[PDB]
């Protein structure tokens, strides 16, 4: 089958609990993680999935493992503190990709961003240049918004994404009554 | 509509929080199991005994099996209990010592000629406090080699400071066949009038009739006081009757005054047997409730029978 | 219900515990399966000055004394000076304590798988196994000690033995001289061991006989051989008085002669029921004889008058002996069916 | 709390092993291991320990990598074979 590693980042902030959009969509995207990890389990059960947040202090809840049994139990106690962090959130994952068991597995990291980026364009294009240098697949997913959806983020993705052929895809979800599951299941990255 | 949802959620959260008691209680036991498993990690300890000691730091030990050895001193224990004359413990490795191994109104007179039940009172006190649990048999002789046994029992009595002695039916031993008996009596005199502290240890004697009881041995010296019990007290009899009337339901109109007054020269356990016999007599009528009339009649008849069999 | 959402995590931790105890509960079976020998355990309370003082005294069958505290799983019937305990190599710990008694031999004594008075007797022996559920509301306390006596020639032994078959429980046999031995201090050990077996086993039936001969207080002051069963009986009464466990399985006692009686035997736990036998009738003996002989083949014509009249001061075992004797010559008579005259013939034969 | 501790040469020799199995990397940064001992008694006593992979970042100093699963597994098996020793703390070979 397909050999790759899956890294999912969840937003522990209070912006996910807002009353306009979904009623604490954290559980919804949790169910998304569940159905996509069960999908990967059905396809290639030998894949491991790690879990960490975007907050200031990076704390791994569960190390990468093929068994999601205890992971489902570790999906709780999100510890709703902090706001957002980007750079070290990347450096705690992409640099930690070398701690995986199988060396034949491809590097794949996604993210759930529910908060505005505090970092300027410089750090963005630099980190994008780094990820492009080490050649790691990155899928940008943003749940909820305040300011304009894509402004510098477009150029960010374009500069971050190399190998136009069968490369990474950008996921942009607008406001709506529908869930995020079938919406993030639309690209080829899911299933 | 919004008011009922609070109650519903209260019910769901209720049954959600009521299922923890079937787990969190036994989780402590499950943890205690592994705690014991970690408590079994200490093994390989042996024993020893100290006779002669030269060096204060290191002494000589004596095993039970008979080989003799020598050990050192652990930094934990001190020289306080390190002194000789105390059995200690040893380890199979390095022969260290974890710990040591420890070895294991001055009188009253009760005469019972009118009936019995003194043993019930003694049992009441024994069940109350008694300060300890000890019993002395009437005749330790048949068990002249019993003298060292008596001295051994008294040695244990000197070993444990608090003591209370209960002796039932002492009229049997109170009576070359007689010569050895007199010798045993002389031994008893020698032991009781010897050097001992009686201000703590207490002795109680139960018997039947004042004949073989040796009034000379009933003397103030070998026995401070004498208490005669004819029968349980009126308040005591009423109380025990009330607590015996607890499990058994009766008619709305009840009088214990007749039961107490009509009872003369009777005993608690015996009266209880009379009550049970009255219940088994009244169970023949297969009624759920029993009047005191049948109770009074049955009690009267049975007690009369006990008076006829009192010989 | 947002505050109750944290309960799920707790339940996950609990089921995780249940999942992680599998191994440590698994090693128990393979570790504790085979104790290599048997050692004697004696409980001795020590003092450490938690840090609570705890210790024990061990005796190996190889006569080598070691040192060890009190450990193992939750204990209930343990801590008693018993035997047969589980032990591993060099560990000398305690895992499984089973009591087989001491010097077993006394215990394996035996293995067993008049209407108005026998009615009261049957009701008396049945009620403790029956009315216990009704004893809560009625508050009726069942008698323990029961004294069955009477004039010689009654046959009460095999009668009570016959009632034992009606009790459907296990029956035991203990006599008077069985309590008298060459050794000394056997009484306490015998009583404690018997009560231990009575504690461990089912509510069986215990019946002792000849309590009058071994309970003689010997008014004559010169000499006699046995003072032991006297204090054994005193200790028995003591344990039947000052002990709460006495509510457990009853012990039935019987005396042949009324010449010797102890006034201290009167109590609920002690001897309670007293029934004197006033020259038992004939027709009743004929009835129980009919019940005993109903299995054998007999010509169904009996007057019963001759057999009822010819029986005077005879036991039940003697009546059964009359039946057996009647079956003895019936074999050499050539008849395949027992007759009426064979009964009285047997009576005049053996008696 | 603790007046003095006891450190056995075995753990430092395990650090010698850390300098052994390197196999000429070209990185050789600080390595964080897991120290084991007895916290029950007042005085700390070190018996043995194990090793866990630890990596950092060149520029950003806030990057630290540990493993919960490997730690729980190693400590689990170590507790399984020996119940006389538990977790206490960690150590690093970094001079600064």
């Amino acid at each position: 089958m397909v050999l790759e590693s899956t890294m999912v980042c969840v937003d522990n902030s209070e912006y996910m609990r807002n009353g306009d959009f979904l009623p604490t969509r954290l559980q919804a995207q949790q169910d998304a993680v569940n159905i996509v990890c069960h999908s990967k389990t059905r396809s290639n059960p030998e894949n491991n999935v790690g879990l960490i947040t975007l907050a200031n202090d990076c704390e791994v809840l569960t190390t990468l493992t093929p068994d999601t049994g205890r992971i489902l139990s570790k999906l709780h106690t999100v510890q709703p503190k902090g706001k957002i962090t980007f750079c070290t959130g990347i450096r705690v994952a992409h640099l930690a990709l070398k701690h995986r068991q199988g060396k034949n597995h491809k590097m794949r990291i996604i993210a759930f961003v529910g908060s505005p980026v505090e970092d300027n364009e410089k750090d963005l294009v630099k980190l994008a240049k780094r990820l492009k240098k080490e050649k790691v697949n990155v899928d940008i997913i943003n749940f909820g918004e305040e300011e304009v959806n894509t402004e510098k983020l477009t150029a960010f993705v374009n500069t971050l994404n190399g190998k136009d052929g069968t490369g990474s895809h950008l996921v942009t979800v607008p406001p709506g009554p529908s869930l995020a599951d079938a919406l993030i299941s639309s690209p080829i990255l899911a299933g | 509509d919004y008011r009922k949802k609070l109650l519903e959620h209260k019910e769901i959260d209720g049954r959600l929080k009521e299922l923890r008691e079937q787990l969190k209680e036994l989780t402590k036991q499950y943890e205690k199991s592994e705690n014991d498993l970690k408590a079994l990690q200490s093994v390989g300890q042996i024993v020893g005994e100290v006779l002669k000691q030269l060096t204060e730091e290191k002494f000589i030990v004596k095993a039970t099996n008979g080989p003799r050895y020598v050990v050192g001193c652990r930094r934990q224990l001190d020289k306080s209990k390190l002194k000789p004359g105390t059995r200690v413990a040893l380890d199979m490795t390095t022969l260290t010592i974890m710990r040591y191994l420890p070895r294991e109104p001055k009188g009253c007179l009760l005469y019972g000629p009118p009936g019995t039940g003194k043993t019930l009172l003694a049992r009441a006190v024994a069940s109350q406090l008694d300060c300890n649990f000890l019993k002395v048999v009437s005749s330790s002789i048949v068990d002249g080699e019993s003298a060292r046994l008596i001295r051994e029992m008294f040695n244990y009595a000197r070993d444990h400071q608090p003591c209370i002695i209960f002796m039932d039916e002492i009229d049997a031993i109170g009576g070359s066949a007689d010569r050895e008996i007199q010798r045993t009596l002389m031994e008893l005199l020698n032991q009781m009038d010897g050097f001992d502290t009686l201000h703590r240890v207490k002795m109680i004697m139960a018997t039947n009739r004042p004949d073989t009881l040796d009034p000379a041995l009933l003397r103030p010296g070998r026995l401070d006081r004498k208490i005669h019990i004819d029968l349980p007290n009126e308040q005591a009899r009423l109380d025990i009757l009330k607590i015996h009337a607890g499990p058994i339901t009766k008619h709305g109109e009840i009088d214990y005054e007749a039961i107490v007054k009509l009872s003369d020269g009777f005993n608690g356990a015996d009266l209880r047997n009379v009550c049970t016999e009255a219940g088994m007599f009244a169970i023949r009528a297969d009624h759920d409730f029993v009047v005191q009339e049948d109770f009074m009649k049955a009690v009267r008849k049975v007690a009369d029978s006990k008076k006829l069999e009192s010989k | 219900k947002i505050m109750k959402s944290e309960v799920l995590r707790v339940t996950h931790e609990l089921q995780a515990m249940k999942d992680k105890i599998k191994e440590n509960s698994e090693k128990i079976k393979v570790n504790k399966t085979l104790p290599y020998l048997v050692s004697n355990v004696i409980e001795l309370l020590d003092v450490d000055p938690q840090r609570k003082g705890k210790c024990a005294v061990i005796k190996t069958s190889t006569r080598q004394t070691y040192f060890l505290p009190v450990i193992g799983l939750v204990d209930a019937e343990k801590l008693k000076p018993g035997d047969l305990v589980g032990v591993n190599k060099d560990s000398y710990l305690i895992l499984e304590t089973l009591p087989t008694e001491y010097d077993s031999r006394v215990k394996a004594m035996e293995v067993d798988e008049l209407d108005k008075q026998i009615q009261e007797l049957v009701e008396a022996i049945v009620l403790p196994m029956n009315h216990k559920e009704k004893f809560e509301n009625l508050g009726i306390q069942p008698p323990k000690g029961v004294l069955m006596y009477g004039p010689p020639g009654t046959g009460k032994t095999l009668l009570a033995r016959a009632c034992a078959a009606q009790t459907k429980a296990t029956f035991l046999k203990l006599a008077g001289p069985q309590l008298v031995q060459m050794f000394i201090g056997d009484g306490a050990k015998l009583v404690r061991d018997a009560f231990a077996l009575a504690k461990e086993k089912a509510p069986s039936i215990i019946f002792i006989d000849e309590l009058d001969a071994i309970g003689t207080k010997r008014f004559d002051s010169e000499k006699a051989g046995d003072r032991e069963v006297q204090r054994t009986m005193l200790e028995l009464l003591n344990q039947l008085d000052g002990f709460q466990p006495n509510t457990q399985v009853k012990v039935i006692a019987a005396t042949n002669r009324v010449d010797i009686l102890d006034p201290a035997l009167l109590r609920s736990g002690r001897l309670d029921r007293k029934i004197e036998f006033p020259m038992p009738n004939e027709e009743a003996r004929a009835r129980i004889m009919q019940i005993h002989s109903r299995k054998m083949n007999v010509s169904p014509d009996v007057n019963y008058e001759e057999l009822a009249r010819c029986t005077d001061d005879f036991n039940g075992a003697q009546c059964k002996a009359v039946c057996v004797e009647a079956g003895m010559i019936a074999l050499r008579r050539g008849a395949t069916e027992l007759t009426h005259e064979d009964y009285m013939e047997g009576i005049l034969e053996v008696q | 709390a603790v007046q003095k501790v006891v450190v056995h040469p075995l753990v430092l020799l395990s650090v010698v092993d850390h300098f052994n199995r390197i196999g000429k990397v070209g990185n050789q940064k600080r390595v964080v291991g897991v120290l084991l001992g007895s916290w029950q008694k007042k005085v700390l006593d070190v018996s043995n320990s194990f090793a866990v992979p630890f990596d950092e970042d060149d520029k950003d100093d806030s990057v630290w990598f540990l493993d919960h699963d490997y730690l729980e597994n190693m400590y689990g098996m170590f507790k399984k074979v020996n119940a006389r020793e538990r977790i206490v703390g960690w150590y690093h070979t970094g001079p600064k």
